[PDB]
């Protein structure tokens, strides 16, 4: 038992919508539920989560559909990652500002 | 002892068609000795003609009887046949044999001819392209054809090669069939998949070396990847 | 009119064991004058053994001849590669004399399941008027095989021809042809062709098909 | 069926997506979708130097013409970004190369 790593990656500076990609590796067990939150809400719809794949470790990936309005506007995008009980989240904001 | 059969290779129906059995290095002398014919239509078993004893004796099948002639002449030292009323299912290749005694029948056997019986002539034979329509199943390998059709008489050869002109080991060749008058025969040829995820030649060249004409048509790959 | 009829057909034999071949007469044969032979295709056929009991020359001991009257059995010890061909069995006492149908003796192989392929007819080809639309089976054990054609639902029969090939002789097995010939305009009155192939090593049927003007 | 261009798209980390004992560590997304055929080259170039090993290139999965998409990963050293260093992902497509360029300056 293991705590994922979570890590969220971002657009370029330089321009590219986009994606929101959140990964966790190195999880035990398989099952793990990953969501998506926006200034503190919970999202509804646009998100996908694709089938977990094998790296014993495992990899699951997560996509979110995003405007460049939206995020240039320094909105805040966190991942939820729950695991054993466990809820981790990472706030992400843009660099240049 | 050896025989050696000719004749013309191809014969219109209701015509007559003459065949020789061409031996040497016996003569029909001995009592017990005779030449018979036997003809065996593809994809059937042999049939019995007629057979000629010596000091001129001849008989015949009852189910053939008033059809057919035999006659001989020593001094060619080889047996005429002379067959009538062609009929398209009749179409076989015959053979001669001897018999020495009256136990030992048919010892000696020749090559035989084929005697083809199609009201059609011998023209060029016709290439068509083919193109698997396969979807949803890779599988291990891609099938590719080649469909040579209009062709008389039967007699093929299948040869595989890439578009840098290179070798290829089919070894898959079906037999013909009469269908409509004429003969039509399909072949193709196994391919990895992996060649044609690589080389950038998205065709490859069908020839066939048939006594009508040389012509050699490509079928287009349809490339998976 | 003596007829002979030899039983099995086909019959699926393994090398070093014991071949038995029947064959079968319809009315008792004078002198018992009943003579073998042996043809491979391509090739001319060749005697084996005259008299159902004395062998030729350039023949092998292994072939034995037995039985008398209406019943000869051939038996051949120690079988080979190279024997696996047809042969017939004939009866030089009747004067006129008739031939019998043959039986073919085949490797003894495991069931392979056959792939199946259908290349639709090219555009070139129905400019023709004739349009061929083709069903292979490769790689199958036994060569007994159901290839069946099915167009809207409906069954086809009496425009098949069938073609087979002879057996591998590195892979001991069989293919076989299946063409489906049509008008052109029929073809253009149909939307979806395909064969089903049924094979004993199969659980179910596998079913191929494409869409007109998809190809 | 149909031709069309890739799309080339390029993930970076952000200014706090470093973890990991020092020196830290991170990872690179390039992604190409809705292309055609199945087919596909991705390579990682950095500085004009070709990237041969720390890199793993996912298999190429289906997402109306037919549709693919592939995923590659290309893990990077902290240090070497913070000296504004340039990384192209490199595809190839029937042929034809596309690049992308990205960089950490604002
Ligand atoms: C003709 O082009 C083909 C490409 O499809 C060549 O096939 C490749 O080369 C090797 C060596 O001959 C073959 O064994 C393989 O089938 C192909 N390579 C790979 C990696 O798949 C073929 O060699 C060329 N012909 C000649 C004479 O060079």
């Amino acid at each position: 038992e293991m705590n994922p790593n979570v890590n969220v990656f971002v657009p370029p500076r330089d321009g590219f919508k986009s994606k929101l990609i959140c990964e966790a590796t190195n999880f035990t067990p398989k099952p793990i539920t990953v969501s998506w939150l926006k200034d503190g809400k919970l999202v509804e719809s646009g998100f996908t989560t694709d089938p977990v794949t094998i790296e014993q470790t495992y990899k699951v990936i997560s996509t979110l559909t995003i405007s460049e309005i939206d995020w240039l506007n320094l909105n805040v995008y966190t991942c939820r990652v729950d695991h054993r009980g466990l809820t981790f989240l990472k706030n992400v904001s843009s660099t240049c500002a | 002892v050896t025989l050696k059969e000719s004749g013309p290779t191809l014969v219109k129906p209701t015509q007559t068609l003459t065949l020789t059995c061409t031996f040497s290095g016996f003569s029909l002398t001995t009592t017990g000795e005779g030449v018979g014919w036997i003809r065996q239509p593809p994809g059937k078993a042999l049939e019995f003609l007629a057979f000629i004893y010596w000091n001129d004796a001849k008989r015949y099948n009852p189910s053939l009887q008033s059809r057919l002639t035999i006659t001989k002449d020593a001094s060619k030292k080889q047996v005429v046949l002379t067959l009538t009323n062609l009929d398209p299912v009749d179409t076989a290749t015959y053979y001669c044999a001897r018999t020495s005694g009256w136990d030992i029948e048919f010892e000696y056997w020749g090559q035989g001819t084929l005697v083809t019986v199609s009201s059609g002539s011998a023209s060029a034979p016709t290439l068509f392209p083919l193109v698997s329509c396969e979807n949803s199943s890779p599988s291990s390998t891609v099938a590719v054809g080649c469909l040579a059709q209009d062709f008389l008489p039967d007699s093929i050869t299948f040869s595989w090669k890439y578009k840098n002109n290179s070798d290829i080991s089919s070894t898959r060749g079906f037999p013909s069939v009469l269908r409509g008058g004429k003969y039509a025969a399909t072949s193709q040829v196994l391919l990895p998949s992996k060649d044609v995820m690589q080389g950038t030649d998205e065709h490859v060249v069908c020839k066939v070396q048939h006594p009508n004409g040389n012509k050699e048509k490509d079928v287009p790959l349809p490339v998976v990847i | 009119e003596i007829v002979l009829t030899q039983s099995p057909g086909t019959l699926s034999l393994s090398p070093g064991e014991r071949a038995t071949l029947s064959c079968r007469a319809s009315e008792t044969v004078s002198n018992d004058k009943v003579a073998w032979y042996q043809q491979k295709p391509g090739q001319a056929p060749r005697l084996l053994i005259y008299g159902a009991s004395s062998r030729a020359t350039g023949i092998p001991d292994r072939f034995s001849g037995s039985g008398s009257g209406t019943d000869f059995t051939l038996s051949i010890s120690g079988l080979e590669p190279e024997d696996f061909v047809v042969y017939y069995c004939q009866q030089y006492a009747s004067s006129p004399r008739t031939f019998g149908q043959g039986t073919k003796v085949e490797i003894k192989r495991t069931v392979a399941a056959p792939s199946v392929f259908i290349f639709p007819p090219s555009d070139e080809q129905l400019k023709s008027g004739t349009a061929s639309v083709v069903c292979l089976l490769n790689n199958f054990y036994p060569r007994e095989a159901k290839v069946q054609w099915k167009v809207d639902n409906a069954l086809q029969s009496g425009n098949s021809q069938e073609s087979v090939t002879e057996q591998d002789s590195k892979d001991s097995t069989y293919s076989l042809s299946s063409t489906l010939t049509l008008s052109k305009a029929d073809y253009e009155k149909h939307k979806v062709y395909a064969c089903e192939v049924t094979h004993q090593g199969l659980s179910s049927p596998v079913t191929k098909s494409f869409n007109r003007g998809e190809c």
